[PDB]
């Protein structure tokens, strides 16, 4: 009656039909590290981080978008799973600029946490390191677009929650500028909610910009006002 | 090469831009080919009509195409920034693509690049202080089986040498245009020895087949 | 079994290489089109798939997926969603002219074959995608579509019988990536050409949500000939996994570079010199030979004098056979320079979906620059080897993999020129 | 008033006690005497998403961008 | 036959592809619809 | 130092041009490296005596 | 390499070298650093209040 058997490193668990490897792996507690997938939006696959060596397959496959055949066994802690994570995490930090002081996501990066906890240490890629000059999206949202890892999270958020359709991919190869082509200051509702979407320090708050870095500030539960929903 | 618009009028919507009702009939043929429910699939042929009509597309062309196909313009800006055949810079009458990658570069396109350069004067990748000589070198096109190649406005030139460069470019100055096909004889992609292909007039349906 | 095989005349699957008797459906009928096709169609598509898997068609375009498995996946029961057939006609692998010859000299057999495929799997309309480089040949294709419509035999109610089948043509806009398996599908969809994810197959969701598929042009051309001819007559030329006839083309560096049909295997010395003039400077002049095109590792001289030309053979040589560019290159150019220019091509055309191809081709472009100028250390050439081990298969498409392999072949074979180049740069700076 | 700092007369201001079950939390708080407010745990709600559903035909869940 | 039977391609103007698509727009069976007229309607 | 740069911070040259060594510098001095759970004891010979630490 | 005065530096004919990147107050083992940062009218991120206690500073 609508079950799927998987072994997560031996520990069996049961999966609803049609779902992902990732929701069951998050069902047993193992958060596979992710960048493009986020549960309020659709599924891109363009961050490629969620590779996991799923057995009897020479090709290591993504886990945010794999249909779950009956009777898997999902090797998370293998050798070449770690080697694929080493490779991908080394690839992200090539054309990313040395901004972790003047980045506004020092306590709250994602490259920083996941590249400590999963990546290499000795870098390579000795020369190069191109840079994309920023835009002027809206005076409430400060915007640096060299740090954009082109992860297509703001784009899907626009076209699938905002419905505004003002952010687009432009270009090919390395050169993918992400934004609005026509010097238009993008202003719409919920554009304040895009600085919480952008996982890396490329879309920050403009008025908050440079007053604190978030280990100092303590976090407290409260209830909203000004809307009747809270 | 500057993938953000930054108006610079002779752009700056509205630049006044409109087609011909004959081209509107082309438009309705194009978005009546594709199935209903997915009107947004004919964006690239409509934009091709806009380029073939007016040699390069301004931004008001993109607003026009967006309102014709009743889409947000952002998809049109993506498809305009994404491909190769659409040049957002204004160009001249004739456009030059000097194609050179793998057999084309090793069969000495650098001689042809020198010939084009020291005949024309304007440097590679750039434009010209007249019309009809927007020169860019390009990557592979497909027609590789000869000398490195030239594409001008929907035509080819293969089997080159700088005297043919002088001739063809003087004639595009004059207005007269030679053939898309090959040179040095050998009227197609031919085995250029002693015709090692088939020779007999082929039989076809006449001889031994089975179940039909 | 043949002794390595060669061209035996009239066993050519399609004649009319160039400029033959006319360019017309009448000439197509004289060369063998529209002959007894209705009796093949009205037997049921299962017998057509039996004919094709009897022939054992290895898929073309340099992938390896056989047509019988693909179109046997295409035997889904037809639900409310229509079925579509897409004829891909770009020419990547620079050096190609694979189907440029075919769509320039004979569109009619392609029309026959797309009718065959539209009957053979339940398809309803076929979109044919031509490269944007090919306006004139595209208009030749348009004239042929007009001739086949003006015959009143395709379009609606084909072969007389009540079976409509419409065919359209969509231009390219210039890409390597529009030729691939899925970025084709969404380039037709009006969104920008970017591949999807594979485990949702095109035969389950395709063009907007239809069970469709994509055929290479050579498959479309070979389809009605094997439908109108016998079973396993196609299979008699070469080995058992791969079978049939293939265009091996020297588009490259010989005297009279050209294109020839041959059988599935051939001795490479006959192939190079006894059909297309001779090698520029003789057999011993060349440094190396690339088969396949550009998504294929190199083959050096001591391997090229002996290795036969089969798909299994180039598996046994750790490469992958593609089409149309089985060419030599001379000692007189540096293979480092040639492959570095190919890497620059790879940078200039790649979409930006996957992180690893994007940044790997970025590094490899800059590192091959630092090798042509020679400004590195031997740990860098092994670094390039390690990163080409990292990239491969970790993407969506195979452009990243076909950028992994040339660096691989250059490292597997042509170490010594690299070492001498770096040594001469040491002599230069010192 | 000399440096611009935030003093406090609250020695208990920087307590935190990380526990593992709500039962032992309440047991400790009532064992040590002071009052307590219980807010309940909230998991993320499981969803139903798929890439093929992002490629719809006559369903409106359509990717529209890529 | 050793003569170039083409040059039938040679006359092709830069509008002819859309001209042929224009004139061959009869027998267009209905390109089957689905629910709404468009993805966003 | 160790070359296991996820424990000891790197030096200035790679710090001023890396990316990984800069990130490791940054987070290694903000958070402190994570230490696996468990209880250890050791003792060395202080010139007093058993300098033990638990 | 003596450790004394707690002095600051600046760029060659340039502005203040401190970005106010809060690392010193994040590491300061008696928390004697007190940084409150603001941008100015230019745009480069800078400070407001950079205080060292000499009492708590263990050097
Ligand atoms: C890297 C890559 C490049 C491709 N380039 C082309 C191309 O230029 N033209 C083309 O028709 N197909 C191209 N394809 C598709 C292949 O030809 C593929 O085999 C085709 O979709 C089906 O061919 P088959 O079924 O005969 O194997 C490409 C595929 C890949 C992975
Ligand atoms: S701006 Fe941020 S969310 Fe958008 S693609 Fe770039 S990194 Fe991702
Ligand atoms: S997002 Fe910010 S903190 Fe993270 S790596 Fe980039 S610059 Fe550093
Ligand atoms: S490997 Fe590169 S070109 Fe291919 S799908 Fe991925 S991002 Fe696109
Ligand atoms: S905040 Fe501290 S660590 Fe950062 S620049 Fe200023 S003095 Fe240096
Ligand atoms: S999470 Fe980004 S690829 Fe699956
Ligand atoms: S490389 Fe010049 S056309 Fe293919």
């Amino acid at each position: 009656s609508n079950l799927i058997e998987v072994f997560v490193d031996g520990q069996s668990v049961m999966v609803e039909p049609g779902t992902t490897v990732l929701q069951a792996c998050e069902k047993v507690g193992m958060q596979i590290p992710r960048f493009c997938y986020h549960e309020r939006l659709s599924v891109a696959g363009n961050c490629r981080m969620c590779l996991v060596e799923i057995e009897k397959a020479p090709k290591v496959v993504a886990a945010c978008a794999m249909p779950v055949m009956k009777g898997w066994n999902i090797l998370t802690n293998s050798e070449k799973t770690k080697k694929a994570r080493e490779g991908v995490m080394e690839f992200l930090l090539a054309n990313h600029p040395l901004d972790c002081p003047i980045c506004d996501q020092g306590g709250e990066c994602d490259l920083q946490d996941q590249s400590m906890m999963f990546g290499s240490d000795r870098s390579r890629f000795l020369e190069g390191k191109r840079a994309v000059e920023d835009k002027n999206i809206g005076p409430l949202v400060k915007t640096i677009m060299t740090r954009c890892i082109q992860c297509t999270r703001c784009i899907r958020f626009a076209s699938e929650i905002a419905g505004v359709d003002d952010l687009g991919t432009t270009g090919r190869g390395n050169d993918m500028q992400v934004g609005t082509y026509i010097e238009k200051m993008f202003m719409s509702e919920l554009s304040g909610n895009i600085i919480d979407i952008c996982p890396v320090g490329a879309l920050t708050s403009k008025p908050y910009a440079f007053t604190a870095r978030p280990w100092e500030t303590r976090k407290t539960e409260s209830i909203d006002v000004m809307d009747a929903v809270g | 090469a500057l993938f953000v618009h930054r108006d610079t009028p002779k752009n700056n919507p509205e630049t006044p831009f409109d087609f011909t009702p004959e081209n509107y009939k082309r438009i309705e043929a194009i978005v009546k080919n594709y199935p209903e429910g997915h009107k947004a699939a004919a964006v690239l042929p409509v934009l091709d009509l806009a380029q073939r009509q007016n040699g390069w597309l301004p931004i008001s062309a993109m607003n026009k195409v967006a309102e014709i196909l009743q889409v947000p313009p952002m998809r049109v800006y993506e498809v305009a920034t994404f491909y190769t055949m659409y040049n957002r810079k204004p160009v001249g009458k004739y456009h030059i693509q000097v194609c050179t990658t793998t057999p084309c570069m090793l069969r000495n396109s650098d001689s042809i690049l020198e010939a084009i350069q020291k005949k024309l004067g304007i440097k590679v990748g750039e434009t010209t202080p007249d019309k009809l000589f927007t020169l860019i070198e390009v990557e592979c096109l497909g027609a590789c089986v000869n000398a490195p190649m030239v594409q001008i406005n929907d035509n080819y030139y293969e089997d080159l040498t700088p005297k043919d460069i002088e001739e063809i470019i003087d004639e595009l100055k004059a207005g007269k245009i030679p053939k898309p096909g090959p040179r040095s004889g050998r009227f197609s992609c031919e085995p250029a020895g002693g015709l090692t292909s088939l020779t007999e007039p082929p039989k076809g349906p006449g001889f031994g087949v089975q179940a039909g | 079994k043949t002794s390595f095989g060669s061209l035996k005349d009239e066993d050519r699957i399609f004649t009319n290489l160039y400029g033959r008797h006319d360019w017309r459906l009448k000439g197509a009928q004289s060369r063998g089109d529209w002959y007894k096709t209705k009796e093949i169609l009205l037997k049921g598509p299962d017998w057509i798939l039996g004919e094709v898997k009897t022939s054992g068609l290895r898929g073309r375009g340099g992938a390896g997926f056989p047509t019988g498995l693909k179109w046997s996946f295409m035997n889904k029961p037809s639900d409310g969603r229509p079925k579509y057939l897409v004829v891909n006609a770009d020419e990547g692998e620079p050096g190609t002219c694979k189907d440029r010859e075919i769509i320039r000299h004979d569109p009619h057999k392609l029309v026959e074959g797309c009718l065959v495929g539209g009957r053979a799997m339940g398809a309803r309309a076929a979109y044919i995608y031509i490269r944007g480089e090919f306006y004139n040949e595209a208009s030749n294709l348009q004239v042929a579509i007009r001739e086949a419509y003006e015959a009143g035999l395709i379009g609606k109610n084909a072969c007389g019988s009540g079976y409509d089948f419409d065919v359209f043509v969509v231009r390219g806009a210039g890409a390597y990536i529009c030729g691939e398996e899925t970025a084709l599908i969404e380039s037709i969809e009006g969104k920008q050409g970017k591949p999807r994810l594979k485990p949702p197959f095109p035969a389950d969701v395709g063009v907007f949500g239809c069970p469709t598929t994509v055929a290479n042009v050579e498959t479309v051309a070979v389809s009605p000939t094997i439908c109108r001819r016998g079973g396993a007559w196609f299979a008699s030329f070469g080995r058992e996994r791969n079978s049939g006839t293939k265009l091996f083309n020297i588009s490259g560096h010989v005297n009279n570079p050209c294109t020839v049909e041959e059988e599935m295997s051939v001795p490479l010395k006959e192939l190079i010199e006894k059909h297309a003039g001779g090698v520029t400077g003789g057999w011993d002049n060349l440094l190396a030979v690339i088969p396949g095109g550009s998504s294929t590792p190199l083959i050096p001289k001591s391997v090229c004098e002996t290795v036969l030309m089969d798909f299994d053979a180039l598996i046994q040589a750790q490469t992958g056979l593609g089409t149309a560019a089985v060419i030599v290159m001379d000692r007189s150019t540096d293979i480092v320079k040639a492959i570095a220019r190919l890497i620059e091509f790879y940078k200039h055309e790649s979409c930006g979906q996957c992180t690893p191809c994007r940044e790997g081709v970025d590094w490899m472009n800059k590192v091959m620059a630092r090798f042509v100028r020679g400004d590195a250390r031997p740990a860098e050439i092994d670094s390039l080897w390690e990163i080409s081990k990292q990239i491969e298969g970790h993407t969506i498409c195979a452009l990243g993999d076909g950028a992994a392999w040339p660096v691989q072949g250059l490292i597997r074979h042509f170490r010594p020129e690299l070492e001498e180049r770096m040594q001469r740069f040491a002599q230069q700076h010192q | 008033p000399l440096m611009g700092w935030a003093s406090t007369a609250d020695p208990l201001s920087n307590l935190v006690l990380t526990f593992s079950t709500k039962e032992d939390a309440i047991a400790f708080a009532e064992k040590n005497g002071w009052s307590y407010d219980v807010e309940e745990r909230k998991v993320p709600k499981p969803k139903s998403k798929s890439y093929g559903a992002n490629f719809s035909w006559n369903k409106r869940t359509r990717v529209s961008t890529k | 036959n050793t003569t170039y039977k083409n040059l039938q391609h040679h006359d092709y103007s830069t509008y002819t592809f859309l001209d042929l698509n224009l004139d061959l727009s009869k027998f267009r069976m209905p390109q089957p619809s689905s629910g709404r007229e468009s993805p966003r309607h | 130092k160790v070359d296991d740069a996820k424990v000891s911070p790197p030096k200035r040259a790679e710090m001023k041009t890396s990316m990984e060594s800069l990130i490791h510098h940054f987070k290694l001095y903000t958070e402190g490296y994570q230490v696996p759970p468990g209880a250890t004891y050791t003792a060395i010979e202080a010139p007093k005596g058993e300098f033990g630490v638990y | 390499r003596f450790r004394g005065e707690h002095a600051l530096r600046r760029y060659p004919s340039g502005e203040e070298r401190c970005i106010a990147c809060k690392l010193c107050e994040a590491v300061c083992p008696a928390q004697a650093i007190t940084i409150e940062a603001e941008p100015r009218a230019d745009g480069s991120r800078r400070t407001t209040r950079y205080d060292i206690d000499m009492t708590k500073c263990i050097y």
